């Protein structure tokens, strides 16, 4: 019955996303794939019964059976080198990766609208965590601009993510304007390496107008939080968001400010590290979705 | 006696000063008072480098790219240098800035996280771009640790690493230790810097230090005009190496006439360490900070220098400024009772 | 690691920044602040020390030794010094300071000059008082000639003897280097102090420096009010001092909160290293000159700046205000050619 | 004919002294007595022809001719235990020391008003040269304050200089006010050890009316320099007479400035040792008068 995956990438968010498919209704994990043969999450795949391999998509490509789906936590630029062979084999991609090369997609957002596609991209951790905000406060009032501020344990961010700063940047800005509804994007992330390990902040401003209904608009932000957190439950509201008066640097505009904290379950590393979760849980809600295609 | 060289930062450090309100006439202004001066290196950029601006550091009056393309019209002999953190800026924008003519990079992440710089130093590179590593927060983890951060940066391309404090944080001979530690390391291929803020008003010894230990680059900016409690004045810098017989190639009579006559007039008020100032470096709290601690202040009613020892004990990093409003919003609660 | 005791003089330095006019509710809300904080010794008199009101220097608002009364009424801890220059003061002035209740003595020449201050070490020896030898604009002479004078103070009665940097001229070894030869001189019977002026921004490194080569005395203000570009703010030192772990006796917060909340409101202006000040330190001019020079350079229509550069050619020793005049009116007639 | 003197104190005030009055019409200077074998001023007395000692005042007393006159160069104390031995012989004394057991003379001022006295105190190099110009303001106005301000090379200020400092202060203090005309008087001494050598300077600041004619008050000193100068020729007004306007803390009054320099003829230490002539000529004055009576 269930749809069989291989996960590429057996790092951070590979390593959680396979403990969250392990839970699945409809996705068997099959496969581990990465190019290390230390990586901890080839280790974990062991464990748990699912075959691993360090010699990479090569490896993956050249087995009897191929999988029905496959999810990559690499690094933008080998999505970018694998995306194509997965297209060629005919096998449906869930891209974890800022490379982008399909559509982006939000779950809290826009879950159904790019389920036929063969290449579907989950944007960032920071854009996952952020966009179904931007989304709460553009169906309420136009948003002219809208920044969001991910800050991560440097723990959870593994070299894959270092070495793709700059593609974490401009697709989660990307996505801030055409899934989160605003109509100029900006995305920052900073890695702070604190003891004891910073749990996962993320800050949505977006420039509101003056006359702006700011009870619609909180109203708005926290059924959209709850929304994500019945599927993330550490997914929370530090403040009520804070609305600030406009100036004249802000071109007449007003602003809302939401402060966000994301715990994760501790499926790999420890609930520090919501970044993960909010990613994969992400990922698993569309892959279950792509799973029950005939 | 080596020759030091002086980067000036009046214009990107100091735009945090300025609430990042410098105007082209201002630019223009201050490039050829530093250049007539002497200064080799004039750094033009938003406060939190390339793509700073923004709701969480402030926005840019005038377009950054527009006030390096001004400087870079503007310097004779000077280069023009841009700050860019991996995070908040981009390649493109370091594309954009070397359009304009910048011609120095300053690459700038936590002192833990070289391996985020990775993307730019090798862009800029390609571009053909004199290249700086920045180890921002420098006080917070030890001379070997902050040696091997060093280490990663010339891996990547980087042809000098400073020791940046930050905060303001660090003592004498904790500079002694961190410039040692990197020149052992990476002198014999790179160069040392060292950046120095003001809070305990311990910048410009700070920098002497650093030079005698081998740092051959030196941050300054004139009037102290910076994040933070400022930075060293480059006119006392440019005073104090005369005095100690160290070439600097800045004439110090034009280095006080650019403080006093050019830049002076158009401070808001003056670097200071006042209390809050002292607090961050005291505590170790990122400079730039400070004027978004002395808003929030204003904002919920809470005193500045209270936000300032909260941020801290949390020990956050640079860019992280969202911070400062969630705790604001918890002190007015918890002094209401 | 043996403990330093920090003299505050942000009422007898500060004295020329206030241009002594000094209230007595100013100068008792300031002594409890201090008090209260845990300084030790808090120095009160005009700036140019006991009898320094005059023509000259300044008259004060209010008679010192009411000041000095005001003072030793407020105290609850710490000790009231006055300030004395043979040649300005007299031993009847020490008398009357003594029987208002100050009981520390310090006594201030030239530095090269310590043998008129014998008079007055034996008058403050035999009214019981604790007696402190400042050597003035400690940087015109080396260290063993240096010592050589400290020698002479101590052989008159000095308790303690401080290099006092009057120029804010000194930088870093020149500091330790005078402190090392008068350890090596008076250091088995006698205390050896630092006071430093931020003309270079250096004040306070240069009282680390000093307190790590054998100095057990050190004075600031809080502010940095004071002379010149100022003294060594007294909140810094204990900031700087606790990050050493150093013992002051001083608590940080309520120094910070006495610098922030008490000093602060009643300044004419935020001490300053502005291109005045600057030339002071550069060129050795002793720092209580910089009021009087702005108040000549507008009297006469000439820079401030370039009546201070002339004083520094001629070698003027502190007292000298007098001199600025006669350069003012040349300098006026020289730009108009 | 000429009155027989003694110079005691053979140090920078003293041979200097020794030298001028060996110009003098009507003195001879018999003895120069000192305390210190190595005193150059008694190696200078020998190369004269004046009788020298340094077995001191004990040894003078004790000479078969006691001299008519003795000036004493040494410092306050030693002149305070000198005077009364000096009395009891009969001997007049002409103190150039701050110790003011006798009146105050400043001869351009009152040179015949104590020409009775049996000891005449010469008050300082400062009060020389300052008192003129107080008497020059004070005769023109009133002068509620008067002030100077005299700064000295420290090469020209021996031993028995620097041990009256205060007694220096206070008798020309006492000066400025009993012979200059001030209500109230201070004096200050500044040493400065500046290569080359500094000329002896000295300020006068007087609290004038806030009427005063300034160009009276400028004529009086001139004239009153020109007189100096008769005697002093190195005595010369560096500037016009500085005029301020009242201010609150000067009590409503104005003030005038006076910038003296001293230059000295060269006679034992080199002419910027003006404070040596300034003292010694009028020591010389007072001595030429005393040394005629009967
Ligand atoms: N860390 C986060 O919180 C987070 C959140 C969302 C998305 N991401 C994105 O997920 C990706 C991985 O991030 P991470 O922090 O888990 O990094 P990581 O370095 O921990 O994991 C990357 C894994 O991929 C393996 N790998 C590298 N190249 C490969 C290739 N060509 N084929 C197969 N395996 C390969 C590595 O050996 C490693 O096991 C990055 O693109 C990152 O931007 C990270
Ligand atoms: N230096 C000046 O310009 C100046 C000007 C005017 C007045 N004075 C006064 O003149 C006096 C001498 O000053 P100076 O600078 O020539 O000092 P000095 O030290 O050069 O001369 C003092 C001389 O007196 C000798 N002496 C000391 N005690 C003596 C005693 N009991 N009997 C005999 N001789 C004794 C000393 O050995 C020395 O030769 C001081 O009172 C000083 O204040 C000095
Ligand atoms: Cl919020
Ligand atoms: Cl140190
Ligand atoms: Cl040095
Ligand atoms: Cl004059
Ligand atoms: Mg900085
Ligand atoms: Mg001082």
């Amino acid at each position: 019955g269930k749809a069989v995956a291989a996960i590429v990438g057996p790092g951070n968010i590979g390593t959680d996303l396979l403990i969250k498919l392990q839970r699945s209704e409809h996705i068997e994990v099959r496969y581990m794939v990465g190019v290390d043969p230390a990586s901890e999450g080839l280790a974990r795949a062991r464990k748990l019964g699912v075959e691993a391999s360090a010699e990479g998509v090569d490896w993956l490509l050249e087995q009897d059976e191929l999988p029905d789906l496959v999810f990559e936590a690499t690094s933008a630029k080998a999505h970018l080198a694998n995306a194509p062979r997965y297209a060629e084999a005919g096998i449906t991609a869930i891209d974890l990766t800022p490379a982008a090369v399909g559509p982006l997609v939000c779950p809290p957002v826009n879950l159904t609208e790019h389920l036929d596609a063969p290449n579907v991209n989950m944007i960032t951790c920071g854009g996952q965590a952020t966009i179904p905000i931007v989304h709460a406060v553009s169906r309420v009032v136009p948003v002219a601009y809208a920044e969001i501020v991910a800050a991560i344990a440097s723990r959870s961010a593994g070299p894959g993510t270092r070495a793709n700063i700059d593609e974490f940047t401009e697709t989660t800005a990307a996505a801030i304007e055409q899934v989160g509804g605003a109509a100029r994007g900006k995305a920052i992330i900073i890695l702070n390496p604190v003891e004891p390990p910073m749990i996962m902040r993320d800050t949505v401003y977006c420039a509101i107008p003056p006359d702006a209904d700011t009870d619609a608009i909180t109203a708005s932000i926290e059924e959209m939080v709850a929304e994500v957190a019945r599927y993330v439950p550490g997914y929370t509201l530090r403040t009520e968001p804070q609305y600030d008066q406009p100036r004249d640097i802000w071109k007449g505009m007003a602003r809302v400010a939401v402060f966000l904290e994301v715990r994760g379950n501790g499926d790999y590393l420890p609930p520090w590290a919501g970044n993960l979760d909010i990613m994969t849980a992400a990922a698993a809600r569309v892959g279950e979705l792509l799973a029950q295609a005939p | 006696a080596p020759r030091v060289r002086i980067t000036d930062s009046t214009l990107r450090d100091g735009s945090h000063a300025m609430a990042h309100q410098f105007t082209e006439e201002q630019v223009r202004a201050t490039v050829h008072a530093l250049d007539a001066a002497g200064v080799e290196v004039i750094e033009v950029s938003h406060g939190d480098g390339l793509g700073g601006s923004s709701f969480n550091y402030g926005f840019s009056a005038v377009d950054e790219i527009d006030l390096v393309a001004a400087a870079v019209d503007e310097a004779v002999n000077a280069k023009i240098a841009v700050l860019l953190l991996p995070g908040v800026g981009t390649v493109r924008d370091l594309k954009r800035a070397h359009d304009a003519g910048a011609s120095v990079a300053r690459i700038a992440t936590h002192c833990t996280e070289a391996d985020v710089s990775c993307q730019h130093f090798a862009a800029a590179r390609e571009l053909g771009m004199e290249t700086v590593g920045f180890l921002m927060l420098a006080h917070r983890i030890g001379p070997e640790e902050l040696a091997r951060q060093a280490r990663i940066m010339v891996d990547a391309g980087a042809q000098c690493v400073y020791v940046v404090d930050s905060a303001g944080a660090l003592v004498l001979s904790d500079v002694q230790a961190r410039v040692q530690a990197l020149v052992r390391e990476i002198g014999h291929e790179a160069q040392v810097g060292f950046h120095g803020h003001q809070n305990l008003s311990l910048g410009v010894a700070n920098s002497v230090l650093a030079y005698q230990n081998g740092a051959r680059q030196i941050d300054g900016a004139l009037c102290a005009l910076g994040a933070g409690a400022g930075n060293s004045p480059t006119e006392i810098l440019a005073a104090t190496f005369e005095r100690l017989n160290i070439e600097t190639g800045v004439n110090v009579q034009a280095a006080l006439a650019a403080a006093e006559e050019v830049v002076r007039p158009y401070l808001p008020r003056l670097p200071w360490a006042d209390r809050a100032a002292i607090v961050q470096g005291y505590a170790g709290v990122y400079s730039s900070f400070l004027l978004h601690a002395e808003r929030a202040a204003e904002r919920y009613g809470v005193p500045a220098h209270e936000i300032l020892q909260r941020v801290g004990e949390a020990g956050y990093v640079g860019g992280q400024e969202d911070m400062i409003i969630d705790i604001a919003v918890q002190l007015a609660e918890e002094r209401h009772g």
